[PDB]
């Protein structure tokens, strides 16, 4: 796994030079909005368990998949949802938190689509899931970091579709 | 970085990042400004600290320069240049982190087999730091260096 | 009472997590020194302690205003401090006298102890201790306390200390975020305990509360996946040689299998894979199979492998087939691919060690786990567990009752104890008071005490011990051979006696300038009788020097009984007896009381001199079970040999 | 010694119970052969699903030398 | 089913079921007469255990009906009597086969968790399963309750 | 696994209903035709080692497969074709025992298929081995058992077929 | 693994006869070439560093794999490299010991060529790193013995190819 620094060194690596101005800005913006990014893990920290509550409430509650034939009806079925639905929160806090996105191909998105095919779990309503969260995460931390929060959760989702 | 041995412990752990972790976090970003001025200076006097340090270490030991060893004319001597030149550059990246992370990701990781198979002895380019740790110091300020070296003597530590 | 005890070793939960105990452990478990990450984890945290100290100071200070008004509030009609020890949902106020004395009580002192261990959250600096103590708390509170009043009280606290603080935006969040945890955690209600599920029909199922696993220090768990990089890699393969020869073994002697580590790292073959390979490798089988015992080196697979110690009798039994059937690879092959690893580790994982805090315990095998996750388990060399279980159907063992190490072995001088420290071998079993020890008599079998309490000063005729008495003259007793007589033959046997007195003392012959000079010549002189020359010997400087001063009390007590008596205590009433006499009075007193008790004077006489009366069941054993001394028909069916019909 | 390149997602059922952390279920690994009975079967009494199965090391009908 | 249980204890100790193993199938298979009648008797009188059941839970706990509670919309207070009808068709699923697995599976493994982030409280719901079985053994005859009774017995031990 | 009898169970929770009638009918069959199915599996369980042995010696022994060249030739392959078929019988028995061929698919054809294409092992022959012990179970159980218990030997061979 | 013994039994126990005349000239084949086998393993173990020494120098330094950008630019690259051609060196040492190229097809070239792929490892570069070791290793112990080696380098070559 690397950062936002990390990738920046990483990248000016490659060409085997020191650190420029083009990568001195880059280190400059993540050093500056670093503030910003841990006020709202830990807005996230504290409420980790309402986000995932709310989420499901605004999507999954009262649905067709919930409702007997689904992936969503029986409570052993509905307790691993709100379980992954909490990891896939995780590990999107640590993403923003690192400000880096191949964390999530790293851990979660090694091959959770596939697996997800195997037991037969509809995509299109975990991707609607994961998007419920952006809504319930962005009112709770700000529009500013929410923004910032929706790009690693779009990348949960994108790569699982 | 320290950004990253956050997530790695945490994920070790199982759970989030705890307020005693993330004043630390909250520690190396704004204590990120002092720590990117440290890699400022050395990456403008590139040229000088690799130099001065280089006729050092052929000062020192000799025996490296000399006939017999793996120092030979100008394009041996050259490699040695750049080498120091490369080491000099991951301690920049270890600089701006604030951790020993991207030295080691980088080139620290099998070093003693690395030299073993050129045949370049593993005391000598510790040495080479430890005369790059002093050039260093002597340009910028005291208070400054002396985080500067605690990178440094990580790479000569490793190396000994 | 049980009949064994598998040892009572400490055990150190973890109550609440601090930031200093949470840095320190991060990479204690790693194995390294503190980086750049974990210093600055106590950096931040020892620069924001000395403010941390201001939230306190003063919130203890002020803690009876603050209970005060959250009282005042919560509860009306008359006043709460009468006995003293912002979004309101739908609370109704609670009455004083209608919720009884014994619950207003309970409710004051819980409103106190909120706001205490909110003060120590502070100072830990870590919400650890809220969201243990916090967590499973709405629904034991449910019954007789209203959970609506309770939520308001903590929201009153929250602003009381806001107001009355209120020094900086950097200093007041910590305690409004300490507070919002602590509402928090009091609205969750009580999650579901962590089940450990018996992974056969031979081990027990356990439960443990979502409590105990939030404060007592979570063990690292690594995982490989195939994309990480190479450092956290590396990491991972730390672990699980730190796991699997319990210390990192590629940084002590640069023992690696780098075979194996390459296959790894690109996901070849899994962790589960590894394990596997690296257990039944030759960098294992020289450290961990080569020096122990197949019972052992079992004991030792389970922690390597599994994480725990064998649970149950029947498991020691059937992994011990296993390893009998096909050695080191068909026991770990049958460690790997059982229904518990795949359950705990599955594939990615590093196996880890499941103590007091990861999950829950069984009250089996405590202290034989307790010692065996010790780095000094690979020492002890005696199984712990196969030892413990089968005591645990037996009865009583033939041992001491302060345990095996109080047993000297039974040899002619020499007071040789085992070790505590070295080899561990403790085997400790629940000895009560009246618990008389079986002890096999020297002479007839017929002349034990035990049955036959008036033949006890009988003499052992050619079956035990020989027998020294005064019986014949002393030198110089009567004045018949007058002056000279050169050639007195009542000379020698007196000396014989005495070097035999001495020999029963210590157990081997002395020196020059150690045989007490002036007690030898009042015996010869008939000034002392034997009685009196054996309390001398014994209560001489010597003997406290080389048998009593460097043994411990209790040890140094039951040599001494072994040696002036010729029997082992029967049990406690004996052992305890000279143990309050060595407490109050001294060495000197318990050598006095051993020979002015009953049974010595039974025994011997004031001409006798003292002899082995009783050995243990274990000390006749070493003496008559070895090639030679064995008679042929001890425990072997004896065939009479008769010459053929036919010859 | 012959290897079977295997491919099987094997859930957990006492997860939730026993409140540990998520693992990947789907794992491609090489299993000797003296194991992979023992491996298909634990695999199958979870309830897990094989997916691929490949000989990858050895050949098929051999008789003598294999480990 | 009871049939699962011993084909399963069987398999795992790589065996055929044993001769007191068999003769536990043997007893449930001549007393499935008694299990079918326990189906009908729950289901077509469903409308009238779930009545008395909730009216009973509701005036011993007026606090969800009540400001701040949980079940105070039409909607949701259908799905507290949604999740009654589910647990008495448990139930008859868990008597018909035999044994506590059809329940388990379906509404007991994982169930604490399951109300703890819809904020149902689960001691609120221990009393829910009570009144259900007071309610349920009171329509059926004495020598037919004692059979259903302890099935709910064992959801009152799984949620507190 | 999934038992005939929890069959009817678990299509009535995936549909959220109640028995019905025509759903109990089948329950029914179970509860008249368990008797003779508990017979069947405790006479198979005490002639377990001989129910193998009379199909291997009709189909397997005397043939090309047991000569060199066979893939059941080695003791230690014919020790493996022996321990398939006490394998093959043991789980057939629990089909017969639980009404229900889905421990056939689950805890048998799995990856049972793909691993004998793997090794090279015949299917033909591995049927016609199946068949034998079909044909020797009927004769030492009887006609009313052994066609019932003939119907999970079937899904055996059109599993590995 | 196969050796040049158990090749030849495999093949002879696959017909199911005696070992003939015709299949015993290669087994007096081996005892004769096992001298010059042993011998030339003895010399391999011995310059076991300065065989990788000189090829990676001839090779693969100062080339653009070593350069940054490359694949072996990094130290932790650089060593595994020179930890591959070591097991390049090893396995065909255990092949020329052998007699027969079973060894290098299982635990060598498995699944290497499909590792090679996904990591982004030059394998006309790593062709020519045994190409430079097949070069050492000739002249060093002799040109028989070089062959020897060669043919089972040759089978590295077209297996990462
Ligand atoms: C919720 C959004 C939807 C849903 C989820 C669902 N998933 C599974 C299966 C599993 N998912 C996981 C979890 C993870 N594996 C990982 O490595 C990560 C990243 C850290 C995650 C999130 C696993 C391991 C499983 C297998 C089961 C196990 O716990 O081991 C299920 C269970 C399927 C089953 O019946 O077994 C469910 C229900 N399904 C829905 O209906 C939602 C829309
Ligand atoms: C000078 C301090 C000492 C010294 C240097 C020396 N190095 C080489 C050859 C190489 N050095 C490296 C090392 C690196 N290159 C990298 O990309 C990295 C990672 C950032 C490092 C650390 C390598 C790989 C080479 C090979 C050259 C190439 O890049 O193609 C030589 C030449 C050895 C030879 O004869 O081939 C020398 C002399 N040697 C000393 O004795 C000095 C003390
Ligand atoms: C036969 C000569 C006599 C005898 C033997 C006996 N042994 C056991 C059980 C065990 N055997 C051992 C001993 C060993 N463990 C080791 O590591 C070694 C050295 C390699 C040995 C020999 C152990 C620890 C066990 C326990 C395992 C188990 O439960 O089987 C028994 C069984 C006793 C019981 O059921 O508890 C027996 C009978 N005893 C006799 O009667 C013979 C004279
Ligand atoms: C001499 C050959 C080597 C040697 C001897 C040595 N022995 C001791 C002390 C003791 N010797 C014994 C052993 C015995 N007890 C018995 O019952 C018998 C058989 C009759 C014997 C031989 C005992 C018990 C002791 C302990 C003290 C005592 O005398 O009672 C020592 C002194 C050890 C000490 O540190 O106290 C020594 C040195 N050691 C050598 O170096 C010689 C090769
Ligand atoms: C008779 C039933 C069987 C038998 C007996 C036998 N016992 C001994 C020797 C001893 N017996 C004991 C045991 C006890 N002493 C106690 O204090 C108690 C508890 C109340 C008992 C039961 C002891 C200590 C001895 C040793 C001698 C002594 O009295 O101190 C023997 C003689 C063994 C020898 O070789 O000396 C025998 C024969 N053996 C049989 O054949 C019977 C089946
Ligand atoms: C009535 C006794 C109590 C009550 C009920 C209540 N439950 C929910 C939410 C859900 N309950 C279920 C049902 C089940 N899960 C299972 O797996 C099973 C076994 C088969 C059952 C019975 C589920 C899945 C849901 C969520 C689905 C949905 O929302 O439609 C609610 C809704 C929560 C809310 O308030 O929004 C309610 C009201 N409430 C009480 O207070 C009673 C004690
Ligand atoms: C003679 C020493 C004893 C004996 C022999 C006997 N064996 C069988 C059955 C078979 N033998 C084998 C075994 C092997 N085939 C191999 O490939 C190997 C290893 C190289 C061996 C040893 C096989 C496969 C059979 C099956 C027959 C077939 O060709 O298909 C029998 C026949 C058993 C029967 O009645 O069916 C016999 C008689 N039996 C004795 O009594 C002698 C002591
Ligand atoms: C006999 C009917 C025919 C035959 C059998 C045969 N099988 C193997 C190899 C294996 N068989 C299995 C399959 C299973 N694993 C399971 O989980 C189940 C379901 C319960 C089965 C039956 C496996 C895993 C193996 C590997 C062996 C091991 O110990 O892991 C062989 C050997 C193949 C070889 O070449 O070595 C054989 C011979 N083939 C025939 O010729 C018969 C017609
Ligand atoms: C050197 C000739 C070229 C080169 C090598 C290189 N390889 C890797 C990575 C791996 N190497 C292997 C191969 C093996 N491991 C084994 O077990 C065996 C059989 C005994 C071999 C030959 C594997 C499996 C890996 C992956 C895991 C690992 O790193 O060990 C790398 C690193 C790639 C990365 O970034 O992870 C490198 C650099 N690269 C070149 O450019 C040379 C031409």
């Amino acid at each position: 796994m690397q950062d936002a620094i990390t990738a920046v060194i990483n990248s000016a690596d490659v060409q085997g030079k020191y650190l420029d101005g083009a990568a001195m800005d880059k280190l400059k913006s993540y050093f500056a909005s670093g503030e910003l990014r841990v006020r709202a893990a830990s807005v996230i920290s504290a409420n980790a368990a309402t986000i995932v509550k709310e989420a499901v409430a605004k999507s999954l509650l009262y649905s067709d998949v919930t409702r007997p034939g689904g992936n969503m009806y029986t409570t052993r079925r509905y307790a691993a949802c709100i379980r992954d639905l909490d990891y896939y929160l995780r590990y999107a806090t640590y993403a923003m938190l690192a400000g880096d996105a191949s964390i999530l191909d790293e851990r979660v998105l090694n091959g959770l689509k596939e697996t997800y095919n195997s037991l037969g779990v509809p995509i299109s309503s975990t991707v609607q899931a994961i998007q419920a969260i952006k809504e319930v995460t962005a009112s709770l931390v700000g529009a500013d970091a929410g923004k910032e929060m929706g790009v690693y959760l779009d990348y949960i989702c994108s790569g699982l579709s | 970085s320290i950004v990253t041995k956050s997530i790695v412990n945490a994920d070790a752990e199982a759970r989030y990042l705890s307020p005693g972790e993330l004043d630390r976090i909250k520690a190396f970003v704004t204590g990120g400004a002092a720590r990117l001025r440290i890699a400022e200076t050395l990456t403008g006097s590139r040229e000088t600290i690799v130099k001065q340090a280089g006729d050092r270490l052929f000062q020192k030991r000799p025996d490296i320069v000399s006939p017999g060893g793996n120092a030979y004319g100008e394009e041996m001597t050259a490699t040695c240049l750049r080498d120091m030149d490369y080491y000099l550059r991951l301690v920049t990246y270890g600089v701006v982190s604030g951790d020993v992370t991207p030295i080691e990701e980088i080139g620290l990781v099998g070093v003693r087999e690395m030299y073993r198979s050129l045949g370049t002895p593993i005391e000598a380019v510790a040495q080479s730091v430890r005369e790059m740790k002093e050039v260093a110091s002597g340009l910028m300020s005291s208070d400054d260096a002396a985080e500067a070296s605690a990178y440094f003597d990580f790479v000569i530590g490793k190396m000994s | 009472s049980v009949k064994a005890s598998g040892g009572s070793s400490l055990a150190r939960p973890q109550l609440y997590q601090t930031v200093p105990v949470s840095a320190i452990s991060q990479a204690e478990q790693q194995d390294r020194f503190l980086e750049g990450s974990e210093l600055n984890e106590l950096t931040a945290y020892f620069q924001s302690g000395a403010l941390r100290l201001e939230i306190a100071e003063t919130l203890t200070q002020n803690a009876d205003l603050i209970v005060s008004r959250a009282a005042n509030r919560i509860f009306t009609g008359g006043s709460p401090l009468s006995y003293l020890e912002p979004i309101p949902p739908g609370f109704r106020p609670i009455n004083i006298a209608r919720y009884g004395p014994s619950n207003m009580q309970k409710s004051l002192r819980d409103m106190s102890w909120f706001l205490r261990y909110t003060t120590y959250a502070i100072v830990a600096g870590d919400p650890n201790i809220i969201v243990v103590n916090t967590r499973g708390l709405k629904e034991v509170i449910e019954n007789a306390c209203s959970i609506d009043a309770t939520i308001v009280a903590i929201q009153e606290m929250r602003a009381a200390s806001a107001d009355y603080f209120r020094n900086n935006a950097q200093a007041k969040e910590i305690v409004l975020q300490y507070f919002d945890i602590l509402l928090s955690e009091f609205k969750a209600p009580t999650p579901a305990n962590k089940v450990r599920q018996g992974p056969s029909n031979d081990i027990q199922g356990l439960e443990l509360p979502q409590s105990y696993f939030n404060a007592a220090a979570k063990r690292q768990k690594y995982a490989m996946k195939p994309g990480l990089s190479a450092l956290e890699k590396n990491a991972v393969i730390k672990a699980a040689y730190r796991q699997i020869f319990e210390r990192d073994i590629t940084k002590a002697y640069s023992q690696s299998i780098s075979y194996l580590e390459s296959q790894v790292r690109n996901g070849d073959i899994s962790m589960k894979e590894f394990v596997r390979r690296l257990a039944k490798s030759p960098l294992y089988r020289k450290q961990f199979f080569e020096p122990f015992i197949n019972s052992r080196a079992l004991e030792l697979a389970f922690r390597h492998i599994l994480g725990r110690g064998p649970s149950s009798r029947e498991e020691v039994q059937k992994y011990f087939s296993i390893v009998s059937s096909g050695g080191l690879p068909a026991l770990v092959d049958a460690l790997v691919d059982s229904q518990e690893y795949a359950d705990y580790f599955g594939e990615e994982t590093v196996p880890y060690l499941r103590g007091l805090g990861v999950e829950a315990q069984e009250c089996r095998n405590w202290g034989m786990q307790q010692d065996l996750f010790s780095y000094s388990a690979p020492f002890r060399k005696v199984p712990q567990f196969i030892t413990t279980f089968a005591q645990y159907d037996r009865p009583l063992p033939d041992q001491h009752v302060y345990g095996s190490g109080n047993d000297p072995l039974e040899i002619q001088f020499g007071a040789i104890f085992p070790k505590e420290t070295r080899n561990p071998s403790k085997r400790p079993a629940p000895f009560n008071k009246d618990t008389k020890r079986i002890l096999i008599h020297r002479g007839p079998a017929v002349n034990n005490q035990v049955g036959n309490p008036s033949a006890v000063g009988e003499f052992p005729g050619s079956l035990g011990a020989k027998v020294f008495r005064l019986n014949g003259g002393l030198p110089g007793a009567k004045v018949g051979k007058n002056t000279g007589t050169s050639v007195k033959f009542g000379e020698s046997s007196t000396q014989a006696l005495i070097r035999a007195a001495y020999r029963q003392v210590f157990g081997r012959d002395l020196y020059e300038g150690q045989r007490l000079s002036v007690a030898e010549i009042q015996l010869e002189n008939g000034d002392i009788s034997v009685r009196e020359f054996i309390k001398r010997l014994a209560k001489s400087e010597l003997f406290l020097k080389l048998y009593w001063a460097p043994h411990y009390v209790c040890k140094a007590i039951e040599y001494m009984h072994r040696r002036l008596l010729g029997r082992p205590t029967y049990g406690r009433q004996e052992m305890n007896q000279y143990f309050d006499i060595a407490s109050k009075q001294g060495f000197y007193a318990v050598v006095e009381a051993m020979i002015d008790s009953k049974e010595y004077s039974d025994a011997f006489g004031e001409d006798t001199v003292p002899y082995e009366r009783y050995l243990t069941p274990g000390g006749l054993q070493m003496r008559s079970a070895r090639v030679g001394s064995l008679r042929e028909d001890i425990g072997q069916r004896v065939d009479k040999e008769v010459t053929p019909r036919f010859v | 010694m012959r290897m079977f390149r295997i491919t099987a997602c094997v859930p957990s059922q006492t997860r939730i119970r026993t409140q540990r952390e998520l693992q990947n279920t789907y794992f491609t690994k090489l299993v000797p052969y003296d194991n992979w009975f023992r491996e298909q079967q634990r695999i199958m009494k979870m309830g897990g699903k094989i997916v691929k199965v490949e000989l990858a090391t050895g050949r098929p009908g051999t008789n003598a030398g294999l480990a | 089913s009871v049939v699962s249980q011993v084909i399963l204890q069987a398999d795992d100790q790589l065996r055929y079921p044993t001769s007191g193993e068999l003769k536990g199938i043997q007893a449930f298979l001549t007393t499935g007469a008694q299990r079918i009648r326990i189906a009908e008797t729950l289901a077509e009188n469903e409308k009238k255990i779930v009545d008395q059941a909730q009216k009973q839970l509701f005036k011993k706990h007026p606090e969800y009906r009540a400001p701040g509670g949980n079940a105070y919309g039409q909607r949701q207070y259908n799905q507290c009597l949604r999740d009654y009808g589910w647990y008495l068709r448990l139930v008859t699923y868990g008597v018909l086969a035999g044994n506590k697995e059809p329940i388990e599976t379906t509404g007991l493994i994982g169930v604490k968790e399951m109300y703890n982030s819809l904020n149902v409280p689960v001691p609120g719901m221990v009393d829910a399963v009570t009144v259900l079985k007071d309610a349920a053994l009171g329509l059926l005859s004495a020598e037919d309750a004692n059979e259903t009774a302890p099935y709910f017995d064992y959801i009152i031990q799984f949620m507190s």
